[PDB]
């Protein structure tokens, strides 16, 4: 069964604010920089994956340009990497250079931001969706007592309410940077607490942070991988109107969620 | 035997049943990068079947044999009778329901086969609590007019729900809202592609989680979403287990 060993696939790579990984001006010279840019069909956003762990556009290979963090990610001649182990993409969408452990990062959100190799902190700005479908995925999010997450208090808070099909504030847009956004206001992201004294999950202006990176795991949790915790209904009591970040526990169903899209 | 009764069919009990069905199917499952259990394969025929009891609104009970390799129905029992799909493994009748009057159904356990024989499609076959109930009845008495649509109902509400949290949730919505439904493109595209998603996910191991082919999954707005990798929550948080496909 050779379908088990596909030799290549050409796709796109989207990330922060739903922008795409783009070879700037489609330049082919070694060290030509990779940027963040609005997603389209152009060849310089077409990335081909191969079993040698290379990722390629315009015939050349995505690559870090330094051992230390802070420098641009570039495309360069693939023969320069013949003895390199290449890239490793985690199950959560972190794209990592195997040797250096540097991670594809977008330090700003605006079109033309240079992508760089950075130390991994599991920020939303270090989360990517490899795939051709780059749009935010619109969904409801079902939790304890078959209830739906709703954006509340002028899109500042979030808790469970009974699912109502029409109700616009129960819809969420799932972005390529692992953010969960208010569907009607896509500058607003579900956020773990910035106040040390509180575990309360809230809604705040999207800023690319660890607080806003979320992973829908196959075991049915909503994980914040940088804080090694999951979304949880406080006291397994939906009436408390509080969702919190907790370490994974088999004790309650408050950590179980469903994506209904 | 794991069981579900129309008498006690609340969103909670339905959910527990599906959760336990998945649990049991995935005993001894293998795992890849994606973290989605891959069902067992090359199982000795004596171990290949999981039995599940379904009871309708009036204490009529059937027992379904599920093949643990593919989460499909091979056969079922009603009282001292049993019924085997034509494509059930040929040795199955020596292993399950041995002390019954065994019979062969003249169609396969696939949607394509069941749809042709019954003259009706999943898109026109309602799902919900009352349809579950009546389906159990028609299987119990083996009324041949209704056997194919009864299987469309029960395969979708039991097995396909076990495969996909999306489908499980469609049934929960149906219980909570007290409203039957017909499956739309979203549900059907999952059902249609379970096998292909299985293959691609396993094959993706050698391409950093990227698929060899794209699979189209529809959302509730009938928009198609191309899934050409494991980095789609609508796959990775939905498909609860896979068919074994790759070494
Ligand atoms: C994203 O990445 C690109 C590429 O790295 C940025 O551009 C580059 O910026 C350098 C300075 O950051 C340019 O250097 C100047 O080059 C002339 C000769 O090229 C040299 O005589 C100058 O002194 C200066 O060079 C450096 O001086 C400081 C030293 O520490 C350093 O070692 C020298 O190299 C360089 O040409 C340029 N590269 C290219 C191909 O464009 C880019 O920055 C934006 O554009 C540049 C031109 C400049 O306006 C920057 O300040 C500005 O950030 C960066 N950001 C964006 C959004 O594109
Ligand atoms: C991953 O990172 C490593 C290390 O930063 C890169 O390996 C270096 O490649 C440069 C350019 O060819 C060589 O001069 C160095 O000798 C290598 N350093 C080490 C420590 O081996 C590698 O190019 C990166 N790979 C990708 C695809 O980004
Ligand atoms: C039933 O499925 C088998 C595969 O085992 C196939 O060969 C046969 O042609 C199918 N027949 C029907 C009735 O569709």
């Amino acid at each position: 069964n050779e379908q088990c060993s596909p030799q290549q696939r050409t796709t796109r790579i989207s990330g922060r604010d739903g922008l795409c990984v783009d070879v700037y001006g489609a330049l082919t010279a070694d060290g030509s920089r990779v940027i963040l840019y609005p997603c389209g069909q152009q060849q310089n956003q077409q990335w081909t994956f191969y079993p040698d762990n290379t990722i390629r556009s315009l015939g050349k290979c995505l690559a870090t340009s330094a051992l230390s963090s802070g420098s641009n990610v570039v495309i360069t001649n693939c023969d320069y990497l013949r003895y390199d182990d290449g890239w490793m993409v985690s199950s959560s969408g972190t794209m990592m250079n195997k040797s250096s452990h540097l991670v594809l990062t977008a330090n700003a959100a605006t079109s033309r931001t240079n992508l760089t190799g950075e130390n991994n902190v599991f920020a939303a700005k270090q989360a990517w969706r490899i795939g051709n479908y780059v749009e935010p995925i619109v969904t409801t999010i079902i939790g304890l007592r078959h209830m739906c997450l709703e954006a509340t208090d002028n899109d500042t808070n979030v808790w469970l309410e009974s699912c109502v099909k029409n109700k616009t504030k129960q819809y969420w847009a799932l972005y390529s940077d692992d953010t969960i956004r208010v569907n009607n206001n896509r500058n607003l992201c579900v956020s773990s607490s910035t106040d040390s004294s509180s575990k309360l999950i809230v809604i705040r202006r999207c800023d690319g942070s660890i607080n806003q990176r979320w992973v829908f795991t196959p075991q049915g949790t909503i994980s914040n991988p940088g804080y090694e915790a999951v979304m949880d209904v406080a006291q397994n009591d939906v009436y408390l109107k509080k969702i919190v970040l907790s370490s994974a526990t088999d004790k309650g169903n408050g950590q179980q969620w469903t994506v209904f899209y | 035997n794991l069981s579900l009764s129309q008498s006690n069919f609340s969103a909670d009990t339905y959910k527990s049943f599906i959760k336990n069905l998945r649990k049991q199917l995935t005993i001894g499952a293998s795992y890849g990068s994606a973290g989605i259990p891959i069902l067992k394969h090359s199982v000795p025929i004596c171990e290949r079947f999981l039995l599940v009891d379904l009871t309708n609104g009036d204490n009529e009970t059937i027992t379904l044999a599920i093949n643990v390799e593919d989460a499909g129905f091979a056969a079922y029992r009603a009282a001292d009778r049993s019924y085997f799909f034509q494509n059930a493994p040929p040795i199955a009748s020596y292993v399950i329901f041995t002390d019954t009057n065994q019979n062969i159904m003249n169609f396969n356990n696939t949607f394509e086969s069941i749809e042709i024989v019954g003259g009706t499609t999943r898109s026109e076959t309602p799902l919900g609590i009352m349809h579950f109930e009546a389906s159990i009845f028609h299987l119990f008495v083996h009324d041949e007019n209704y056997v194919p649509t009864s299987f469309l109902v029960l395969i979708q509400m039991v097995l396909e729900a076990a495969k996909f949290k999306f489908i499980e949730q469609k049934v929960i919505h149906s219980i909570m809202d007290m409203e039957d439904f017909t499956p739309g493109l979203a549900m059907l595209s999952l059902e249609e592609n379970w096998t292909q998603l299985s293959l691609q996910l396993q094959a993706s191991e050698s391409l950093n989680g990227v698929f060899g082919d794209s699979v189209s999954l529809y959302n509730s707005m009938d928009e198609p979403i191309g899934v050409d990798s494991m980095y789609y929550p609508i796959l990775t948080a939905n498909m609860a287990f896979q068919l074994y496909q790759c070494p």
